[PDB]
């Protein structure tokens, strides 16, 4: 579902861009992949 | 337990032809996957190890295995510009219409990365 | 003018980014001297 | 309310999380009229 | 490398945890995944 | 100061006699908290007419701005304190003051359905 966030300020924009990228890339992963990643980190 | 699968993934990435053959005579899972769904065939196609691609296909490697982002071996061979690997994957039934989770075919990744020779081969493979 | 538009895939990601955007945008109105005073208690 | 501890690996990720945390904390202390006026100005733009 | 961020509130904590782990996770993603994502972002922003 | 912080609290809380005492005691009439809220801001916000009056008599800046460009007249308009609006106007409150979101006191009066205050501000525009 494609939505548009209006942003005032370059610094705020760049910060939200970095976070958006990281969250969107994580969202593609199935739960079991995220779960396995978490376990492997905890070891 | 067994690190045979892990050792085959590493051997296929590193291009250690002989090590791959040894690991599979020793019963290593040809379709072993890491946490992102990368198989030996994925890694060999990515890193351009033609003879390893060949032995894996001969031993029952799934030519259309998907990573967690819907990437296939043919996608990786196209992205990273390995023409002979693209041709071998095509002859062994690689899905030319496979789309990753970003809607990209192998052809699309070839175009996006200026590998126009590979793009042409993929377009004709139709 | 001066408003940049960030495309977002998914309501959950959107709502998260909206909350953060609001906090950062409201903070941007403050002078450095105001924000720096708050941060002192943090460094303690 | 509850004070909780987030483990972070890496200065850059830490600094980013610190800025966001402190923007959210500092926002709780802003008067309603500031927050409400901000939100209505957001809607009075999204209309355009 | 290890730094602890104190957080007030479960909801702020869970939000910062999700962001931390998305950012940490990204370090381990292959170039082709990141690069394809970024080009699809630009190939949209130009369309809209 | 201590006295400053106690004047901000007394003005907010509507402690008339505490405000007079704090000020005979040399409390800064234009003491400001970390957002730039003055005693006059808080008395206007919370509708303490007699406190607004003593503060203005003792040299409170009628057009003091908080960090978001809010004036006492903005707060009296937003929070529906008509008598305080008229006192602030008579002491030189800037009817056309804009906060950092572009809002005048008139705009905050309309935003909060305070039509009486909006009319007085319009006729003072």
């Amino acid at each position: 579902e494609l939505l548009y966030l209006p942003v005032r300020g370059r610094e705020t924009y760049e910060m939200l861009l970095k976070i958006k990228e990281s969250l969107e890339l994580m969202q593609y992963l199935p739960q079991h992949t995220i779960e396995t990643y978490r376990q492997q980190q905890q070891q | 337990g067994s690190d045979l699968g892990k050792k085959l993934l590493e051997a296929a990435r590193a291009g250690q032809d002989d090590e791959v053959r040894i690991l599979m005579a020793n019963g290593a899972d040809v379709n072993a996957a890491d946490w992102l769904g990368y198989t030996p065939l994925h890694l060999a196609a990515w890193y351009g190890h033609l003879e390893i691609v060949e032995v894996l296909l001969k031993t029952g490697a799934d030519v259309n295995a998907r990573d967690a982002y819907g990437i296939t071996p043919l996608h990786l061979a196209a992205y990273y510009g390995h023409l002979e690997i693209v041709e071998v994957l095509l002859k062994h039934g690689a899905d030319v219409n496979a789309q990753d989770k970003f809607g990209k075919t192998p052809f699309d990744l070839a175009i996006d990365n200026g590998n126009e020779d590979i793009a042409e081969v993929l377009q004709k493979a139709a």
